[PDB]
């Protein structure tokens, strides 16, 4: 088993630890802008079907 | 904290009718059409398949509400055969069920969210792969943000579907108002074709794994079932009737997606319309897919099965943050194997198994503890129809395709060891200990997250 809720409260609040938070769910948004980006690049850079 | 019972009648409809319907309904006909052999009797199977699935989710809708718990297929078994044949679903389920079906619809999404930009040719694979994987990355932040927020978009992609096959019955209707056959009717064959609706209509027991998130569950599961299941079933007889009124056998049985090419014949200034729904309804599938994942590998780790970073909370948002990571990572890393559509296919027949063992399980607990209390019942020919119906149904695997049993049967077999070393033992050296508790409290601290209280 894991740690406990009142244990947790005395860390979690840390600016370490805040400032982690802050940053990851920065870097996950940009990265997965960084992936919508790159398929829009693909999207462009791919040959198009000629038509019938 | 506790996870508050935020699903609704209508949020509990949405869950079921918006991930039954997905992609199945408008790519399955042909493989319908190839056992069948003709449009009438097709439009039998159609039918008899979807009397089998009322009949199988009003088996769930008691099973769902004598125990009265969420972790659904897993709980329904746990209660009954134990640890380690309930320890062998949820490998299953982890390692393979869910992750793959996640991953290949969130592929139909893209593909065919694509094809207009790419009409008459394969969109580029990195491409696909890409618009797949934003497609689970946003859907698990959206379900990490907010209950509210996941089930208000699940309304959404549940109207969607409904709307697209609405606009195929329109359309049919228009053709039938502007203006049995072949039948290869062996006894050995249709069975098989019986099988191929196994796709379209399977999910109707995904309810079952959110039974403590909704409001009132002793009306709301059974009440969602009998709203939502006849409905599909109404819009998949009509659905197949307009295919038919367009579409000649010679050109259903041979083409690739046969919505698209409805949707070419009638709508050729704006024939993109149906390919963009088949998307829009995939993506419903897989939210709904993964909110319903999440609480199954949550539940798994309060019964002591999976590590005990999954059963912890987010005491601001009040998700299962760490099942939801953990969701998507092992999703994502499905996307590079190569084969998945064997695999997905000689694994069909492990969901069908196990649905079969909870009903079996649900008669076994009537005979040994009639002490539960059971606020609706079924009469008890309709569960031994359904298992007769399920084993029939698992044997024809064995007869028309066992060849590669082995490999999926292999993967159960390894599900032992696991077992072994990581429930059974009990961690018996402390330095492996440390190291689990040293990267549970990293998560702890990281995440913000805490355990359920009751
Ligand atoms: N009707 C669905 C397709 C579907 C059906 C059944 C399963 N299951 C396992 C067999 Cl792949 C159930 C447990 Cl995930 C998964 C996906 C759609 O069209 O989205």
């Amino acid at each position: 088993t894991g740690l406990s809720k009142e244990e947790l409260l005395k860390v979690a609040g840390s600016p370490g630890w805040v400032r982690t938070r802050w940053a990851l769910l920065l870097l996950f948004w940009l990265g997965w802008l960084g992936m919508l980006a790159g398929a829009v690049v693909i999207i462009v850079r791919a040959p198009r079907c000629r038509e019938l | 904290v506790t996870l508050q019972r935020n699903i609704t009648l209508l949020n509990g409809v949405a869950i079921i009718v918006g991930t039954i319907i997905g992609s199945g309904i408008f790519v399955t006909p042909t493989g319908v059409l190839k056992e069948a052999g003709s449009p009438g009797l097709a439009l039998v199977v159609w039918a008899a398949c979807g009397v089998f699935s009322i009949v199988g989710a009003l088996c769930y809708a008691e099973l769902g509400t004598t125990i009265s718990k969420s972790g659904g297929d897993y709980a329904y078994m746990l209660e009954v055969y134990g640890s380690l044949p309930a320890f062998l679903k949820l490998w299953i389920e982890l390692l393979i069920i869910r992750p793959s079906s996640q991953y290949i619809v969130a592929l139909v999404f893209a593909t065919y969210l694509l094809k207009p930009l790419f009409p008459t040719c394969p969109v580029p694979e990195e491409a696909a792969k890409l618009v797949a994987c934003l497609c689970v990355l946003l859907l698990t932040a959206v379900n990490c943000y907010s209950v509210k927020a996941a089930t208000r978009v699940q309304d959404a992609f549940a109207a969607a579907k409904l709307l697209a096959l609405a606009l195929i019955i329109l359309l049919g209707f228009v053709q039938i108002g502007k203006g049995f056959e072949g039948t290869k009717l062996d006894v050995g064959n249709i069975v098989l074709a019986l099988y191929s609706g196994l796709f379209a209509y399977g999910g109707w027991n995904y309810l079952n794994f959110v039974t403590e998130e909704m409001i009132n569950p002793y009306r709301n599961l059974p009440l969602a079932i009998i709203i939502s299941l006849p409905i599909v079933t109404l819009v998949y007889v009509l659905t197949n009737l307009a295919y038919f009124t367009t579409l000649s056998t010679e050109q259903m049985l041979s083409s690739e997606a046969v919505a698209v090419d409805f949707g070419n014949y009638h709508l050729g200034v704006m024939s993109w319309i149906i390919p963009v729904f088949v998307g829009l309804s995939c993506f419903g599938s897989v939210n709904g897919s993964l909110f319903t994942s999440s609480r199954l590998f949550f539940v798994g780790s309060r019964e002591g099965h999976l590590p005990s970073i999954l059963s912890m909370i987010h005491p601001q948002l009040l998700t299962p943050v760490p099942s939801l990571v953990f969701t998507c990572v092992m999703t994502l890393l499905y996307a590079f194997s190569k084969d998945i559509f064997s695999v997905i296919n000689f694994f069909s027949f492990f969901n069908w198994l196990c649905v079969a063992l909870a009903i079996i399980g649900m008669i076994w607990l009537r005979h040994r503890k009639p002490e539960l209390e059971r606020p609706i019942k079924v009469n008890l020919a309709l569960p031994v129809f359904f298992i007769l119906a399920c084993l029939f149904l698992i044997a024809v695997s064995f007869w028309k395709t066992p060849v590669e049993c082995g490999i999926g049967f292999t993967i159960i077999l390894s599900g032992l060891p696991v077992y072994f070393f990581g429930v059974w033992w009990k961690n018996k050296p402390k330095w492996l200990l440390q190291g689990i508790f040293s990267t549970t409290v990293l998560c702890q601290k990281l995440m913000q997250v805490v355990p359920q209280e009751t």
